RNA sequence: UCGUCUACUUAUUAGUUGGGUUCGUUGUAAAGCAGAUUUGUUU
RNA sequence: UUGUUAAAACAAAUAAAAUAAAGUAUGAAUUAAUAUCAAAAUUUUAAUAAAAAUUAAAAAA
């Protein structure tokens, strides 16, 4: 970490590129007259990947100077010209307060973890939908998605090498989930597939996810649209989340569409959330405060109303270890099947939620027509 | 009752040629965009940009 | 305290924020500032169209774009027109060239946004990138990408 | 008084022909109420009642004018300025979104002017006239600048030419 | 606003409700929200959905003066 | 001393948890609906990516009756007893859960109305459809209405034979959604009623 | 460093004053004191410099800087309609019965009627404004 | 009259609001326990009060004094644990509201301990107005706090208290009084230059344990709803406190009972024996404990170190 | 009672209804509302009496504004309506709170002249001030 | 990109008593970052 | 069906039965570019295109 990168506007990046001196000006002799820029670069730099050269050329870090006083930016398909220069940054060019692209540097994997056959069998059981581009797994309850403070505690981010059935590298998780969430997690096989699928998980207007939850109590309306602005602040032992109805310069909005599927005597209810944003504990806090009816098992947000005397008939209120009823039921994918409908994968409920639904008489396996596919 | 249907409330400028067709040439500078160069008598003609590297 | 007025039409020159958007060095992934449509068009979307001069018994559906140069002048590989009809109403699918594959829709042209040129395009021809139906290409950008040999890279 | 205050000279009101009035206490209260009604540091001056034919307390008017010149060239230390504004930033209610003032150091005297260094680097982040009025309101009563106009200089933070 | 708060839909408002609140909080001109609420307080009965031809016959009969509203 | 009054409330609640888990072994098998069963076989193949298991799909609904002790518990408990509310609320919850498991069946079952007090044989799914208020039961109702419109729009004359006054009156008697005497949608499971009467 | 005791009323004088201080890459600085009268030009120049644009067409007359030409507004409005059309196709699904209304308000270019006198008839043909006015008054006096 | 379509729209939305609010059933989660009004608007805070220790310290370092507002029935459980853990260099004035119901002996013990530590305890009754309280606060400031250096500056008091204890009511009263006198902070008296600064989230407790919720519902701080917390859990704890006190004859004399009760079921049946069901009988018992006919009651225990 | 008073409409105005509504608004959540109603009826209507003035002063005592404590006395003087013993005692207390020395001393002197009893706390405060 | 963190520590003994107080996977260097993303002449 | 009260009454509101509101004469008004007007599907041209083209065949009251 000899160079600490800093935010830079386009003006500042141009100014630094002009001020720098760690450049290499390749001339174009008669031998290289008329060669493409990408071919020139791939023949001159054998250690640079083709995608890295593409990113450099299309971002403009490798431009050309046609002796006209100004620098000329070209794409990969452009042909070169005699007597002109091609400017290429060197290794020391990225040592200033200018952040380089991903491929130009070398990223070391370092230490790798060795997995056991039982863990590999568990991962192969978690695998639900396998494709040459995407892999959908069913994340169990109470499992850390990313390595937590305790380095000896297991996590899903280190189970990646066991999922690459034929790929040269481990898949990359597209979106992270809460430790208590028992939904489906999507992994991208191809490094390009991750970039292509990363656009789906940004804030959107049309939902493509389903969250099945069991809240304590019945809300007023059967269907509605929840919206609240969150403020996350750093504290002594953790984070503080402030919820507001009104916007704020620092607030981040959170929007979802909730539908009440069934009501168990107004003491418990089953609801389906369809989110439009991505915020920490978003739907949990929504059900806790907006709907005014916390989900069964959310001790961190309204632990007193989490385990109610009403449902005490079925579960022991003194244990307080029942799984949080938060399941990413159904999620859509841009990929189509042979029929033409988009592939929407569905994860089965954990055995504890199945037991709860059986004790309540509700069917455990039902399709969700709100999100088609 | 005021007129309900309106397309543009404000008013456009009166300069048909280019921006600030009313000012004197000593106050406002002339544009150098390629859309305005091919119309001016001096800029539309030949312009050399090739340079020499050393003395 | 001092209230000065300046129109936004002067600052439109610095609308692009990166080199790819300003100098058009690569595909604009739904981020394009300036567009160029033919004079007289009120519905702002480029049009890739085809002719119909006979019944499907004689003139196939993939022969409508026979005037356009490229892969359409060949026989498609997949024929979904028989049997059950697809949900998205795709009738033909050509050979998967690298990471791009062409598809012909049915009915009126579904307007989509090509991630290479950045324009809304209304056509029956759509090129899907690596089976991901969020990134589509108009046929013109598809033919140019293949001719340049960028079908594997882009 | 507004025109004299704009120039930067300590002013002082004088009620001439004070012996010809009928009620001495009625006019003295009309002027005082007219004084407190003034705004923009004009109100912080005094009013002396003077008669030129009788010669009523003319020496008192010449004594106040001498005190204004001494305060006109008064030298205020720097550390006292920072402690005043640090505790003043909390006690006042600021409904306007303004940038925090870094340091306060008076630069020039006669008239005494103060330098207010901002934290941001934008030029349009200057303080409104309501905040300048409040800043001028405390400097006169705390540092006994009564009847003396005070200027303010809001310096925006300047970047470094090398940028490291 | 107090009726809204009693309904406790603060976090559950939608587009139509927000637009109505905006247009009622905005100071109107010839209109008056006080008189509008007083007129809304009338418990009068609503009209049922009819066909186009039946409604046109109703309008013609009302213009002639032989049928009620 | 200790928390005598608090532990007494916890002890009685633990008893209600045990006496209600005991009543689960007394069940009445009810075969599921033909169309609903295929809906569980379909949703299971997409969720588990495997053929459905005959022990998991449970084509026979396992409905549980209220424990024999609980009905006689609230009976001999005076209304002034503080422990009556905690056991009454325990029965009201099980009285609704019994409805939730009953609606999944389609076999003929005794259902009495409370308006004119008439006992008749009805199918629990179509009768208790408006009281249970389940979205999946709402979405299947909207799905079957479209399925009927698809068949009727393809062939208009198909309505003549399928939907006739002779056919419409016959289907209403086959699925008595309301009492033939009072025409009221309010109904009650006679099995739960006779279970509550002969014990109370 | 150069200290403009008064803000110049034109970009020609400003750059000529600015050119003296910084020569051949030498570090310089310009302090231009301005009052309420030069508020218009100082607002444009400050914006022109932050985005690194050439000082071409800068004036002190406020109406000159806020009123654009018709063709220049034609080009900018055509781009603003397209940028909404791209965001409408990318992040939204509209029903069939709302397909005409969405494309009419966010995707189509509607030319104005005589943009020379647009301040009088608002850009809409008054023969349409007359027919529309007959619909307002007929239901206004009926109320 | 505005547009008829807008009239129809507002009629429809008002009818929808009416059909939504007609339901008398109250939701489980106590909205009041998390909402906290301030000058910017209604705010909802999440998390406990332990992870905000440095955020509290950075503000008690800036404030001149620490004005806390607690309830006399349960002093310690209502407030901030870090304030009791780490010593605060600034002088503290703790106003115990509803002092008529607390134990007089426990009140004198806690005020003696506060005087030993350096703080000032002020017990306020319902008959007393906020004017005498703020006057005594001003007297505390002019007696204890040293003189300010600059004459124009003012001394700031950080207010620490839940909105149910009376902090928000005091703030609103002072605000309206100042507004009427002149026609994020709140000035009380301009002659001694005293101002107050409130911190909503640092005082909002948020989540709570079972016994904490029991004590809060018995004192009336936290609300009580049938879905989240039945009246049994709190009334049985109240009766267990009364039994630990052992005043059975006193319970009987208070509740007009024929004899001394033996168990909680006996208490409920004897209150039922006017005639009313056990639910409303327990509600009336809790209402009695709230209004305070039962006097000299302290639910919060006192540690050994505070009793020494 | 507040709800029923809000529902009330089209009823003749009388001093009894006036002081009853004053009691209602005094015991309500907002003690300033009865003062607002009194300022509304101040222009025209039935004349207020010593009971209504005692109610207004009790509401001012409960709220704590006391900004019109001398305005109430000025209104009573211009209305030329005598006040009762409790009215004059509450006015004495208000003036002592508002530290109006001259008016308080004048009222105390005229009270001792009329030979009307005062509150013990107010009498002790007066004797300690003197 | 919906991750985790109301107990450690210093002593004390056999539950008692006084002090002090986050980590981390992946993408990206722009294709990323406030807020909104609604329209039935419908009765 | 809901809500209120008390140990049945009242108010709301619709969906079943029942009641009426012609097949006789008298007879306007909104509207009106128009071929004895282009039943449908496909494709396309500058914004609903009922504008064009290709399939196909759409009876009368
Ligand atoms: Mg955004
Ligand atoms: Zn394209
Ligand atoms: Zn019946």
């Amino acid at each position: 970490s000899h160079a600490r990168y800093r935010p830079l506007s386009l003006r500042a990046r141009q100014t630094l590129s002009e001020k720098s001196d760690d450049l290499q000006y390749h001339v174009v002799t008669q031998e290289w007259f008329g060669e493409r820029v990408d071919s020139f670069l791939t023949c001159h730099y054998p250690q640079w990947d083709y995608e890295t050269i593409k990113r450099l050329v299309q971002q403009g870090h490798i431009y050309r100077y046609r002796k006209n006083g100004k620098k000329k930016f070209t794409r990969l398909t452009d042909r070169l010209e005699f007597d002109e220069l091609l400017v290429v940054p060197t290794r020391a060019f990225w040592e200033k307060q200018l952040a380089p692209p991903s491929g130009v540097l070398e990223e070391t994997d370092g230490p790798k973890f060795k997995l056991s056959a039982t863990a590999r069998e568990m991962a192969h059981n978690m695998v639900l939908f396998k494709n040459e581009h995407v892999i959908v797994i069913n994340k169990p309850h109470g499992l850390p998605m990313m390595p937590t403070d305790d380095p000896q505690e297991m996590s899903i981010a280190a189970m990646l090498p066991a999922w690459k059935f034929t790929n040269v590298a481990k898949p990359v998780v597209c979106h992270n989930l809460d430790r208590e969430t028992s939904g489906c997690v999507v992994l991208a096989r191809t490094r390009n597939a991750h970039r292509m699928l990363g656009r789906m998980f940004v804030k959107r207007v049309v939902p493509n996810s389903v969250y099945w939850s069991f809240c304590v109590g019945k809300p007023t309306v059967n269907y509605g649209r929840v919206r609240m602005h969150f403020d996350i602040t750093r504290g002594n032992k953790g984070d503080i989340i402030v919820a507001r109805p009104s916007p704020t310069k620092t607030s981040k909005v959170a929007i979802a569409e909730f539908v009440v599927n069934a009501s168990a005597l107004e003491f418990g209810s089953f609801i389906s959330f369809y989110p439009l944003t991505t915020r920490r504990h978003q739907e949990r806090i929504m059900a806790a405060h907006a709907l005014r009816c916390p989900v069964l098992g959310d001790a961190k947000y309204g632990g007193d109303a989490a385990f109610p005397s009403s449902l005490s008939l079925f579960w022991d209120p003194e244990n307080k270890g029942l799984p949080l009823h938060l399941h990413h039921r159904k999620i859509q994918l841009p990929y189509k099947n042979t029929a033409g409908e988009f592939i929407c994968v569905t994860a089965p409920l954990p055995t504890q939620m199945e037991k709860t639904f059986k004790k309540l008489g509700w069917p455990c396996e039902v399709d969700d027509p709100l999100i088609p596919g | 009752v005021p007129q309900q249907l309106k397309a543009y409330g404000g008013t456009f400028s009166r300069s048909v040629g280019e921006r600030s067709n009313h000012l004197v040439s000593d106050v406002v500078l002339q544009s150098l965009s390629p859309s305005s160069t091919h119309n001016s008598p001096l800029l539309s003609k030949n312009i050399k940009t090739k340079t020499v590297t050393s003395f | 305290n001092i209230k000065g007025g300046v129109g936004s039409f002067l600052m439109r020159r610095a609308a692009p924020k990166s080199i790819r958007q300003k100098y058009q060095t690569g595909p604009q992934f739904y981020k394009r500032k300036f567009f160029q449509f033919q004079k007289g068009h009120h519905r702002l979307h480029r049009r890739i169209s085809g002719v119909q001069t006979g019944s499907p018994t004689h003139q196939r559906e993939y022969e409508r774009f026979h005037h356009l140069p490229g892969d359409v002048r060949t026989r498609p590989q997949f024929d979904f027109t028989f049997g059950e009809t697809r949900a998205d109403r795709v009738m033909f699918a050509w050979r998967k060239r690298g990471d791009l594959q062409l598809y012909q829709m049915s009915g009126r042209g579904e307007t989509f946004v090509c991630y290479r040129c950045g324009y809304p395009v209304r056509s029956q021809l759509v090129a899907v990138k690596a089976d991901n139906w969020d990134y589509r290409m108009c046929y013109r950008c598809y033919t140019n990408t293949v001719h340049r040999g960028m079908e594997n890279d882009t | 008084l507004h025109s004299v205050a704009a120039e930067g000279r300590p002013f002082l009101l004088c009620a001439n022909k004070w012996d010809a009035v009928l009620d001495q206490s009625a006019t003295a209260e009309a002027i005082d109420f007219k004084i407190k009604r003034q705004v923009r540091e004009v109100k912080y001056s005094n009013a002396v009642v003077v008669s030129a034919h009788t010669g009523l307390n003319l020496t008192l008017l010449m004594d106040q004018a001498l005190e204004l010149y001494d305060k006109w060239n008064k030298r205020v230390r720097r550390a006292e300025l920072t402690r005043l504004w640090r505790k003043m930033e909390k006690s006042v209610i600021i409904p306007y979104h303004v940038a925090r003032i870094g340091r306060i150091t008076q630069v020039n005297t006669r008239p005494p002017t103060f330098l207010l260094q901002l934290q941001t680097k934008n030029d349009s982040n200057t303080l409104p006239k309501a905040l300048q009025e409040m800043m001028k309101n405390t400097l006169v009563e705390e540092f006994d600048f009564r009847g003396v106009p005070i200027r303010l200089i809001q310096e925006v933070k300047d970047s470094n030419p090398d940028y490291i | 606003r107090r009726s809204k708060e009693e309904a406790e839909r603060t976090f559950l408002m939608s587009a139509e409700e927000k637009r109505a609140h905006k247009k009622l909080s905005g100071r109107s001109g010839d209109g008056s929200i006080s008189e509008m609420l007083q007129s809304l307080e009338v418990p009068d009965k609503p009209f049922k959905r009819l066909s186009r031809k039946v409604y046109a016959n109703r309008v013609n009969a009302i213009v002639h003066g032989d049928q009620d509203e | 001393p200790q928390l005598f009054s608090i532990e007494s409330y916890e002890t009685q609640q633990r008893a209600l948890r045990n006496i209600f888990n005991e009543a689960g072994r007394h069940c009445v098998r009810l075969r599921k609906d033909s169309k609903w069963l295929l809906e569980e076989r379909r949703a299971f193949r997409q969720s588990h990516q495997r053929a459905p298991t005959t022990k998991e799909v449970s084509p026979h609904v396992d409905v549980a009756l209220a424990p024999v002790g609980a009905l006689k518990l609230s009976k001999y408990l005076s209304p002034c007893s503080a422990s009556r509310e905690v056991v009454e609320h325990s029965l009201l919850l099980h009285r609704t859960v019994t409805k939730s498991k009953l609606v999944q069946s389609s076999e003929k079952t005794l259902f009495r109305c409370l308006r004119c007090f008439h006992v008749y044989a009805a199918r629990p799914r179509t009768l208790l459809r408006g009281e249970v208020a389940q979205s999946w039961l709402e979405y299947e109702a909207e799905a079957e209405k479209e399925e009927r419109a698809r068949q009727l729009a393809r062939r208009p004359h198909l309505r003549k034979k399928k939907y006739s006054i002779g056919r419409q009156r016959a289907s209403l008697a086959n699925d008595p959604r309301c009492c033939p005497l009072c025409r009221s949608t309010k109904a009650q499971w006679m099995m739960e009623y006779v279970h509550h009467h002969t014990h109370g | 460093f150069v200290v403009n005791f008064d803000m110049p009323t034109n970009a020609l004088t400003y750059l000529s004053r600015a050119g003296r201080t910084a020569r051949q890459g030498r570090l310089g600085q310009v302090y231009s004191l301005y009052t309420k009268r030069q508020g218009v030009i100082v607002s444009a120049v400050r914006a022109f410099l932050q985005k690194q644009l050439p000082l071409e067409g800068i004036s002190n007359w406020k109406r000159h800087m806020m009123e654009p030409r018709y063709a220049e507004w034609r080009t900018h409005k055509l781009n603003a309609i397209a940028r909404s059309y791209v965001s409408l196709i990318t992040q939204k699904t509209i029903p069939a019965h709302l397909e005409r209304t969405y494309l009419r308000h966010n995707a189509t270019w509607r030319p104005l009627f005589h943009p020379q006198t647009t301040g009088v008839h608002g850009g809409v043909p008054p023969r349409q404004q007359q027919r529309v006015m007959d619909a307002i008054t007929w239901k206004a006096v009926c109320f | 009259v505005h547009d008829p379509v807008f009239m129809r729209n507002v009629k429809r939305v008002l009818a929808s609001y009416k059909e939504s609010m007609d339901h008398s059933s109250r939701k489980g989660m106590s909205r009041e326990a998390f909402v906290d009004i301030n000058e910017k608007g209604a705010a909802w805070y999440l998390g406990h009060m332990q992870l905000a220790s440095r955020t509290l310290a950075e503000k008690v370092k800036d404030a001149d004094f620490v004005l806390e507002i607690r309830d006399a029935r349960l002093p310690f459980t209502t407030g901030n644990p870090n304030l009791q853990k780490i010593i605060i260099d600034r002088p503290r004035l703790i106003v115990f509201n509803k002092a008529e119901m607390s134990n007089e002996d426990c009140n004198r013990v806690i005020q003696q301990y506060y005087e030993r530590t350096g703080n000032f305890a002020l017990f306020t009754s319902a008959k007393r107005s906020w004017r005498d309280t703020v006057e005594a606060v001003q007297r505390f400031v002019t007696h204890i706090l040293p003189a300010q250096r600059f004459k124009t500056t003012a001394n700031v008091g950080l207010v620490v208290g839940m909105p149910n204890v009376g902090k928000s009511t005091l703030i609103n009263s002072l605000r309206l009084a100042h507004e009427y006198q002149f026609h994020k902070l709140v000035p009380v008296c301009k002659d001694p230059n005293i101002v107050l600064y409130d911190s909503p989230g640092l005082t909002l407790p948020g989540c709570f344990a079972k016994e904490a919720g029991l004590k809060l519902a018995a004192c009336g701080i936290i609300p009580t709803n049938d879905i989240t917390l039945p009246r049994s859990l709190v009334a049985r704890y109240i009766y267990d406190v009364l039994s630990a006190a052992g005043v059975g004859e006193h319970m009987a004399e208070c509740l007009h009972l024929p004899r001394a009760p033996i168990s909680f079921d006996d208490c409920i049946s004897m209150i039922c024996e006017g005639n009313l069901d056990p639910s409303r009988a327990q509600k009336f018992l809790i209402h009695d404990f709230q209004l305070g006919n039962l006097g000299r009651i302290t639910l919060d225990k006192l540690p050994n170190k505070v009793r020494q | 009672a507040v709800l029923l008073l809000a529902r009330l409409q089209h009823v003749p105005m009388d001093v009894q209804l006036l002081n009853t509504a004053l009691e209602v608004l005094l015991l309500s959540k907002q003690p300033q509302s009865c003062f607002s109603a009194f300022e509304a009826v101040r222009h025209s209507g039935v004349e207020p009496t010593a009971d209504t003035y005692t109610l207004l002063l009790l509401a001012c005592e409960r709220s704590g504004l006391w900004g019109n404590t001398t305005a109430i006395l000025a209104d009573m003087q211009m209305r030329r309506v005598k006040g009762d013993g409790r009215t004059l005692n509450l006015l004495l207390k208000g003036l002592l709170t508002e530290r109006l020395h001259g008016y308080s001393r004048q009222l105390y002197e005229t009270m001792v002249n009329k030979n009307v009893e005062v509150w013990p706390a107010l009498e002790s405060h007066m004797k300690s001030r003197t």
